């Protein structure tokens, strides 16, 4: 219904290129990267997005009085005039308008202090249907403007930034229950022994195995859930509702194709129809608009797998190298048991993977 | 009023440098409408004191003039002043003086003032550029080059030694030489070439407003000290030949002052 503070929200806006509604969102990096970018979501049935660098919390907000003040040394509701402090809901950091430049516009990017007027944004309404004042609401087409640059947050032709025109920026919401499961989480998935992908230095690592031992602590084994709606992706988890599982150290989705093989391939090879799985309570609704109920606990589940296509079971074959494969039966054994990890081993395996793609992509250039 | 209209202006449009040249051969529409936008935009300043510096948000404008407008003014402080003419430059110098450190005067210096006693020899249209200019020249009153302007302005302040507007061009220079320092040390007895050349009264008026800032410069450095004193011996001697003498004689008693620090043409 409305938005408050500490909620999760993205933003999101909608060009057209050539008679092709394009929903872009806007996504910072961070860990290298003080600039923002656009992030595709119209084109979501072969190229799933980066969902994890698009996300944003609300952390305070003020009016001008109060940070006039504030500047000069619970859960809030937002309204319109508000001066609000966006966040990048994984690297930490604060957005904010920056004084480099690539025309009489600014760049956009994170910072990590909070003080000055940089961070500071205050919503401004794109309609006479609401007004001043008044209280927030879901999907309002809204505007933003800085508090330190006194411009825009435009999207121009693609240049995300700060310019003395407007654009439109409408939001959704996110997130907003302890023990259970909520889309967007990294989890292991526990056997007795858990799920793995094999060390490095090759394959591509493209075999999936089920193991034991030391391997489960290590940063191998972490698995990233992405449901197929863009807005409310991060509500509860419930059965029926398909979601990709990508691999956090790789970047690459864990697909199946039941003639050749189960894998890992990429975004752009990621479809609707071939790794959206779904786990089901015993071995034989579909889209609710808020954060739901809590369904799973994660010590008490089990959680089998099967596809939407083919409708097969992942059990394991026959180091420990039990092979996955998709069977037609499998045995007592696919109530695979789960356990969600904590902040920091998240944190630490996304910035793994960014810094091995910008370590080869330099091996590469210096060997060229 | 001036935050209002610069957030006004902003919204809309309107190389920035390369409009006032390409136009300037090619019907005095455009030259005539960036020179009004400049006088427009540098009316609109936050203060002239403390507060555009001891407050918040004047600053906000300051920040966004020279931001969407960098300078490049010497299409408008340099070529357009040198054959519309005086004007354009007028409004450049006050945008460039209320927005925008001890290098840069001295780095637009002798740029329109060296056309200034070279076009002051036939007193007429585009010479009436000086009867304009004899404020927002010296208005910048608040050795590498200055040797040059004690040589260009006085020869043109020279041009006149408009009318009573003249006193503005000779504080120009007796406050110009009072920030001196070798260079300006030889031109603390410039006029002293035009004293024995004196005998309007402006002459001696010009020898008399330097004549006690003279000291200045042979007190902190301590050839033509005898020159002082040919030039006082013929102040003594055009004594005996006189508010006659309120210029001139508030200098004879001074050139104990040119006796107490060191110790046309």
């Amino acid at each position: 219904q409305f938005l408050r503070t500490d909620d999760e929200v993205v933003l999101q806006c909608t060009a057209t290129i050539h008679k092709e509604q394009q929903k872009l969102c806007l996504a910072a990096e961070g860990f290298g990267n003080r600039l923002c970018f656009l992030e595709s979501t119209s084109n979501s049935k072969n190229v799933p997005p980066d969902l994890s660098i698009c996300t944003f919390v609300l952390e305070q907000s003020l009016s001008v009085r109060a940070l006039q003040e504030m500047l000069a040394n619970g859960h809030r509701t937002l309204l319109y005039g508000h001066a609000i402090l966006l966040r990048h809901s994984y690297s930490g950091m604060y957005l904010c308008c920056l004084s480099t430049s690539r025309k009489l516009a600014f760049d956009v990017g994170l910072q990590e202090d909070t003080t000055g007027e940089a961070c500071w944004w205050t919503i401004h309404p794109a309609s006479k249907q609401r007004s001043e004042g008044e209280k927030v609401r879901v999907g309002d087409d809204l505007i933003l403007v800085s508090v330190s640059s006194e411009r825009y947050l435009h999207l121009s032709y693609l240049h995300v930034d700060a310019a003395f025109q407007q654009t439109l920026w409408s939001v959704a919401p996110i997130s907003s229950a302890q023990g259970y499961l909520i889309g967007g989480d990294v989890l292991r998935l526990l056997h007795g022994e858990c799920l793995t992908v094999p060390s490095g230095e090759h394959e591509q690592r493209r075999t999936v195995h089920y193991e034991g031992g030391a391997v489960s602590v290590h940063a191998r084994s972490l698995w990233r859930l992405e449901t197929l709606r863009v807005a409310w992706s991060g509500s509860h988890i419930r059965w029926g509702q398909p979601f990709r599982l990508r691999h956090v150290t790789t970047g690459k989705y864990l697909s199946l194709m039941e003639d050749k093989s189960l894998l890992l391939m990429d975004k752009e090879k990621a479809d609707v129809k071939s790794t959206a799985f779904t786990f089901r309570s015993s071995k034989e609704r579909k889209e609710v608009d808020g954060m739901g109920t809590s369904e799973i606990k994660y010590g008490d589940s089990v959680c089998f797998i099967q596809h939407i296509g083919t409708g097969l079971w992942l059990t394991y074959q026959s180091s420990i190298q039990r092979k996955a494969i998709m069977h037609h039966e499998g045995h007592m054994d696919d109530g695979l048991n789960l356990s969600r990890s904590q902040h920091e081993e998240s944190r630490t395996a996304r910035v793994i993977r960014s810094t091995v793609f910008l370590f080869n992509r330099f091996i590469r250039g210096l060997d060229a | 009023n001036a935050n209002v209209v610069v957030r006004l202006l902003i919204r809309r449009p309107e190389g920035l440098l390369a409009a006032m040249e390409e136009a300037i051969k090619i019907g005095n529409a455009i030259m005539t409408f960036y020179a009004a936008l400049i006088d427009l935009l540098g009316r609109c300043a936050p203060e002239m004191h403390l507060i555009h510096a001891a407050k918040g948000e004047a600053i906000r404008i300051r920040s966004i003039l020279r931001s969407l407008i960098p300078l490049g003014d010497l299409v408008g402080v340099i070529s357009i002043a040198f054959q519309f003419c005086p004007d354009h430059k007028a409004a450049m110098v006050l945008f460039l003086d209320r927005v925008y450190v001890q290098d840069f005067l001295l780095h637009l210096l002798e740029v329109g003032f060296l056309p200034d006693l070279r076009a002051a020899a036939s007193l007429t249209d585009m010479a009436l550029a000086l009867n304009r200019y004899l404020c927002t020249a010296v208005l910048p009153l608040l050795l590498f080059a200055g040797t040059e302007h004690h040589a260009s302005l006085i020869d043109s302040l020279l041009h006149t030694v408009k009318g009573c507007s003249l006193t503005k061009a000779q504080r120009d220079s007796i406050e110009v030489c009072l920030l001196s320092p070798s260079m300006m040390q030889h031109l603390l007895r410039r006029l002293v070439f035009d004293v024995p050349l004196l005998n309007k009264m402006p002459l001696k008026l010009l020898t008399n407003h330097y004549e006690r800032c003279w000291k200045y410069y042979c007190l902190p450095g301590g050839a033509s000290e005898e020159e002082l004193h040919l030039s006082r011996k013929l102040f003594w001697g055009i004594f005996d030949a006189l508010y006659e003498q309120e210029l001139f004689k508030l200098a004879l008693p001074c050139l104990s002052a040119v006796a107490g620090a060191l110790p046309n043409f």
